[PDB]
């Protein structure tokens, strides 16, 4: 039983560690796919890489 | 005077590509350094499923980890 | 060991209960913002 | 749908509230879960003993 302790407490360190870097890495996911879905969700698409480059046109216009 | 309407608008279209410029290029350097800013809805779906991932993972760590601490607990007894 | 049982049954049931509610509410706002900031995202 | 007319002319505060919101509902829901699988466990203890 003592041997069964030892290779559980092993166990318990790998399921801790597992758990606090993958928490840690879909967290840090999260607040990348947030800025995205506020600050440009399909905008760019808005925009379309358009580059217009009329402003001048119509001035001289 | 058609044409003083049409520069006023089109003056604060050229704003609006110029903020969606800055906000693409700052996030793509946040994260990534030039990342797919041509057409980014791909990564969004992707990061949503990491998301539920996310729950998944951490659901499963948590209750395997607790289970085997409560079979720590039957060993101790024992 | 079975009055153990009950109550920890009743617990069961109480946050059961608490967290369909709340995702239910919060899963609601979330939506709403999704749909702000998908159809007027400042546009 | 939310609210009726609830300031739409700028409703840019509201995401922000709804942001709150959103981080709330990870919390809630996950130490929620994680106590009704506690005692889900400490049922089957429970039933074992």
């Amino acid at each position: 039983l003592r041997q069964r302790h030892t290779e559980l407490e092993r166990e318990v360190s790998r399921f801790e560690d597992q758990t606090q870097q993958q928490r840690q890495q879909y967290a840090q996911a999260k607040e990348s796919l947030t800025t995205l879905n506020r600050l440009i969700p399909q905008v760019t698409l808005l925009l379309d890489e358009t580059l217009i480059d009329r402003v001048e046109e119509v001035r001289e216009e | 005077q058609p044409l003083r309407m049409r520069l006023s608008e089109l003056e604060q279209r050229l704003n609006n590509q110029q903020n969606a410029e800055r906000l693409l290029s700052e996030f793509c350097k946040r994260q990534g350094r030039q990342y797919q800013a041509e057409d980014l809805e791909a990564l969004q779906n992707e990061l949503e499923a990491r998301q539920e991932a996310l729950s998944l993972s951490v659901n499963e760590g948590g209750e395997r980890r607790m289970e085997m601490r409560q079979e720590l607990e039957q060993l101790k007894q024992k």
